[PDB]
């Protein structure tokens, strides 16, 4: 490993442990899975290292007696999806290191764990579970005894606007400079990935309120240029995240649901049986009071 | 199963209750069927009051379920069942008071085995017309619903004339919830009218 | 006995609280012991400030430590470490009760008959949580709300003495971490659920009520301000000077004019540096109050950006943003236009029923009701022949 001869000595490593696995104890074995992971991160090839890693199984790993390799496990896997930048699945890993009992017990050491996932969830684009994650990490106690932390979860947790170089500006000495996520040479990379998260996420806002708007207006909002602005309409379209529709002389941005016959029936549908389930449900109260007064 | 019961209005607080009679019956229906637990009891109506509560307080002492009072209504009125049941739940509400007790409504019908459903229709020289089947029978009952919705309203257009000319104080939290009926009224002529127009075509 | 601990409350204390001392001795002889109990309380009333107030208390509860009813006891014990201007000292007395009381539900249980005994436990942990907040360690206070919340659930109800001791650690805490919001929930239950004894001084009333005001002030859906001056706690004290401009932003929010508005906020900014902190949320409060209210009395669906610009003092440019944190409130509902640039409500927030409204809900039905037996009565005369 130190000699040049590093490449011929993980081949080595790699292709011993990989095919013994057998009568020894289960913590010698998780040791020997990190060793050649390890190597593998330096061999430029992840992949390898993620099909390392699935090798050893969450059945028997939520012990005490693999306690302190069931963390180096655990920041390895992060190393991993950070390179192919899976930020949602670099969150959840992270997620499991603060539910497990070392970490919350000690007050000090659960402090950087908790800052590390906020930061990564919010890189992560809007999906299904996007939203039910960020709501779960908006909820918890330990969010609330930060101020740090709390600012940027409440930012993406409520359906307004914001612009671009207002949260740039803001945060950038708060939570920019620390490690993790933001922080270091390559890290300074992702800092970029998120200019594109707050300019997709005011027209996920704009969707929802405004249904008609002019293509004039909508490039002052999202502050870019005419050709810039038509670019992540039309990507995030073929994403299926949003309706968007848009016309080339600067007409009309159009928001609203292409409408049919059925969806409109069913709709109507709704109210009518509502307002019959009202009347009677007032009804209830109105022989109580009438009796009893 | 009976009990007896005497009551007495002249104090709300002056009642009859056999105490000892429950325990004792509860113990030997156990033993032909053990699916017989105490799950409330039936009140005679032939109304609702405000009274029902002091005596549900009674029956809460019993049970693992709160108590599921049955208003009987016993001379019988409506095209439909004259039973209500409510049963008493218990949540923080400010109308006037700092927790609350009070009965929530829940929907009566009826289940039957294959015995019992039999010994109706033994009973019945009828055919039914609860039961929407046939196309006679669907007739009948969209005109007992026209006849069911104009009744209701009376009841309602009634109640709003006795706050403000027979004056009972003005509730806002039940007119709060008469306030959406009209909110979520339809409107035509709207696209919403035309859509229905070609709807009639197709069918 | 007591005889001797009598003497020395007596010397200690001044001339005017001898036949206090007195009264209790009394009841003891006779042994009637509802009125020992009354007695005890004219003392908390209104001499929970005396210096004796604490001992007085240690011969009683000795005493009456299974004898009589629990929440009568402990009753006095907070009272008294109200009143203490040492909270170091007030933290120790209550942390060798919260010890005695769980020992002394063994006994008590067999001479009462069966009974509850947790009753002083809560009140006792909200006593360390209000030394706690009152010392600033907001965090020790903050692991105690969330063990006392889930322990008024786990019963079918506390009652309202306990209840009141619950809600008076949450308003302590909340106003230290500045959340107008929060606040304003917990002083509405505390009215409601207010314990009838005039030990709750009206000086606790008063200053509760000034920080209510400004909660609603620089709330965040709060439209609720009609309703605040029916209470008898904003009612009474409108007269009172500091308490005149306080309600006057009130009455301004609801009249939806912005020069009476204006002409008040910029003496107030300056004397009090709480409308300095939250001067963002105060200013768009009023746009948002205007907004909501021209829409409220009409019967129409919609308005153009010309018409809301000169109701709210905004341009066209910030009246936009002005739509969208309403809709996301959830005062309005609808959408939007910027090429027609109307804005579409939908949906209106029920509010105050005032008596011309009742009349009003009332036509509509008649008109309905006349409908629907108009139609029942063809709907006969056809089908005549096929019914069941």
């Amino acid at each position: 490993k130190e000699e040049g001869k590093i490449d011929e000595a993980a081949d080595i490593l790699c292709e011993l442990q990989v095919e013994t696995y057998g009568s020894m104890e289960m913590s010698e074995k998780i040791q020997f899975i990190l060793e050649q992971m390890e190597l593998s991160i330096l061999k430029g090839d992840y992949s390898q290292a993620t099909v390392l890693s699935r090798k050893i199984l969450k059945k028997t790993f939520k012990n005490p007696k693999y306690e302190s390799l069931k963390l180096e496990y655990y920041n390895l896997l992060v190393k991993i999806s950070l390179h192919k930048r899976e930020y949602l699945e670099v969150a959840q890993y992270l997620q499991e290191i603060y539910q497990t009992d070392a970490i919350k017990s000690d007050e000090a050491k659960w402090k950087p764990v908790l800052s590390h996932i906020v930061y990564f969830l919010v890189l992560s684009p809007y999906g299904n579970l996007q939203n039910d994650l960020i709501h779960k990490i908006q909820n918890d106690n330990n969010l609330k005894k930060l101020e740090s932390q709390e600012s940027l979860v409440k930012l993406f947790t409520t359906n307004e606007l914001m612009r671009w170089p207002i949260v740039q500006k803001t945060y950038e000495p708060v939570l920019n400079e620390d490690d993790l996520a933001f922080g270091g040479e390559a890290n300074k990379h992702h800092w970029e990935d998120l200019q594109k998260r707050v300019i997709e996420h005011n027209l996920r806002v704009i969707s929802e309120y405004y249904s008609r708007i002019t293509l004039l207006r909508l490039n002052e909002l999202l502050d870019l240029t005419e050709s810039q602005t038509e670019t992540y309409i039309s990507d995030l379209v073929n994403q299926g995240i949003i309706y968007a529709k848009v016309n080339r002389p600067a007409k009309i941005v159009n928001f609203e649901k292409p409408k049919n016959s059925s969806q409109l029936l069913n709709e109507w549908s709704h109210n009518v049986d509502e307002l019959l389930e009202h009347i009677e449900t007032i009804g209830h109260l109105i022989t109580k009071e009438e009796i009893m007064h | 199963f009976a009990l007896p019961f005497e009551e007495d209005e002249k104090n709300s607080d002056v009642w009859f209750l056999d105490h000892n009679y429950i325990e004792n019956m509860n113990e030997m229906c156990k033993k032909i069927n053990a699916k017989e637990k105490l799950i409330g009891w039936y009140h005679s109506g032939p109304k609702l009051r405000a009274s029902d509560l002091k005596i549900n307080e009674l029956f809460k002492k019993y049970t693992q379920n709160n108590p599921l009072l049955l208003i009987v209504d016993v001379k019988q009125q409506g095209v439909g069942l004259p039973t209500d049941a409510y049963v008493a739940i218990e949540q923080v509400k400010d109308d006037g008071t700092s927790t609350e007790k009070t009965f929530l409504h829940l929907p009566c019908t009826i289940e039957a085995e294959e015995a019992e459903e039999i010994g109706v229709e033994h009973l019945l020289r009828d055919v039914r017309d609860q039961a929407a089947g046939g196309l006679s029978i669907r007739l009948t009952n969209q005109l007992k619903s026209l006849k069911g919705l104009q009744s209701k309203l009376k009841d309602v257009v009634e109640y709003l004339d006795k706050v403000i000319n027979k004056e009972l104080p003005i509730n806002h939290t039940i007119l709060g919830k008469l306030q959406d009926v009209f909110n979520l009224l339809p409107n035509l002529g709207t696209p919403d009218d035309d859509e229905i127009d070609v709807e009639n075509h197709d069918r | 006995e007591i005889d001797t601990i009598l003497s020395t409350l007596r010397m200690e204390a001044d001339p005017s609280l001898h036949p206090l001392f007195e009264q209790f001795e009394k009841f003891y002889e006779e042994k009637l012991w509802f009125q020992l109990s009354e007695s005890l309380t004219k003392f908390f009333d209104d001499a929970k400030s005396t210096p004796l107030r604490l001992r007085l208390y240690d011969n009683f509860v000795s005493k009456f430590y299974d004898k009589i009813n629990q929440l009568s006891v402990v009753k006095y014990l907070l009272a008294s470490l109200k009143d203490s201007k040492d909270f170091d000292e007030s933290l120790k007395y209550l942390d060798d009760l919260k010890a005695q009381f769980q020992e002394l539900d063994s006994k008590k249980q067999r001479n009462n008959g069966s009974k509850d005994h947790g009753d002083g436990i809560l009140l006792i942990d909200s006593e360390i949580a209000r030394t706690y907040l009152l010392k600033n360690d907001l965090v020790k206070a903050r692991d105690l709300l969330d063990d006392l919340e889930k322990t008024l659930d786990k019963k079918d109800s506390i009652p309202l003495r306990i209840t009141n001791s619950f809600y008076s650690t949450n308003s302590q805490y909340f106003k230290f971490k500045n959340d107008f919001n929060s606040f304003y929930y917990t002083s509405l239950l505390y009215l409601s659920t207010l314990e009838p004894s005039t030990s709750i001084t009206l000086a606790e009333r008063q200053q509760l009520a000034y920080d209510l005001s400004i909660s609603a002030l620089l709330g965040d859906k709060i439209y609720n301000f009609g309703e605040l001056l029916h209470h008898p706690i904003m009612e009474t004290i409108v007269n009172d000077s500091n308490y005149d401009w306080l309600f006057q932003l009130l009455n301004a929010l609801t009249v939806g004019d912005f020069d009476k508005f204006d002409s008040l906020i910029k003496v107030q900014i300056s004397k009090i540096p709480i409308l300095a902190q939250h001067e963002s949320f105060l200013r768009q409060k009023i746009c948002l109050m205007t907004l909501i209210e021209t829409v409220f009395v009409k019967n129409i669906r919609m308005l153009s950006f010309e018409d809301i610009s000169k109701a709210t003092h905004l341009p066209k440019d910030n009246v936009e943003h002005l739509v969208m944190r309403a809709i996301s409130l959830g005062l309005l509902k609808g959408s939007i236009d910027q090429v027609n640039e109307l804005v579409t409500i939908s949906w209106v927030q029920p509010r105050i029923i005032s008596g011309d409204q009742i009349t009003k809900m009332k036509d509509r039905l008649v008109e309905w009701n006349d409908q629907v037996e108009k139609l029942g009565k063809k709907m006969e005369a056809r089908g005549q022949s096929i019914w069941v």
